[PDB]
Order: C-alpha cells, then sequence, then structure tokens
C-alpha cells in the first residue's frame, strides 16, 4: 500500500514571508525642513514687553 | 527706543553673528572665495623632449 511515507517531499510552499519592522514616527512626530547647509540656524522671534517678558 | 547694535567687531562674533542689539543676523553672508593662483611652467623648449 504506497502511502504518504513512500513519497518524498521536494521543497516546502514558500507561503508567506515576514519581516518585522516597527510602525515607524518621525513623520509625524516632528517638524522637519531640509537644510542647505551643514548648520541650520532656526530663528525664533520674541514679542516682548517693556520689561522684556 | 529699540537698538540694532553691532557685532564686537570681534572677529568670533561677526562670524556666529552674535550681536549687541536686538538683532542676530544669520551670518556673515559670502563675499566670493579667493583661491591661490597655479603658477606657470617653463614649458620643455629648454631640454630636448623625445617623448
Amino acid at each position: 500500500s504506497t502511502t504518504t511515507n513512500s513519497n518524498s517531499i521536494g521543497r516546502p510552499n514558500l507561503v508567506a514571508l515576514t519581516r518585522a519592522t516597527t510602525k515607524l514616527i518621525y513623520s509625524d512626530i516632528v517638524a522637519t525642513q531640509r537644510t542647505n547647509q551643514p548648520v541650520a540656524a532656526f530663528y525664533g522671534i520674541k514679542y516682548l514687553n517693556p520689561d522684556n517678558e | 527706543a529699540e537698538i540694532g547694535g553691532d557685532h564686537g567687531y570681534n572677529a568670533t562674533n561677526i562670524a556666529a553673528g552674535q550681536t549687541s542689539g536686538a538683532v542676530t543676523q544669520i551670518g556673515p553672508a559670502v563675499m566670493g572665495m579667493v583661491r591661490r593662483a597655479i603658477p606657470n611652467l617653463i614649458a620643455f623648449d629648454i631640454c630636448g623632449v623625445q617623448p
């Protein structure tokens, strides 16, 4: 009685591949504007009182 | 009554943009690059060549 014990399996079917990578949030979290020079100078400009606060 | 100030004239401040006044400029513009001239060959007529 030939059964699946006689038959020999050549290869597995590849089915599914999985690479585990985080949902990556640097895009939503931080305010990004590319810099065209190796040093990046953000101004910030403060509207004061006569008391400087 | 607001002061625009000057850099200290210290070459360290002027390049960073530090200013005694209200505003710190981004930096010292650029006036362009000064390279050093490539000195000249005397060519080879002075001595037989024969490649």
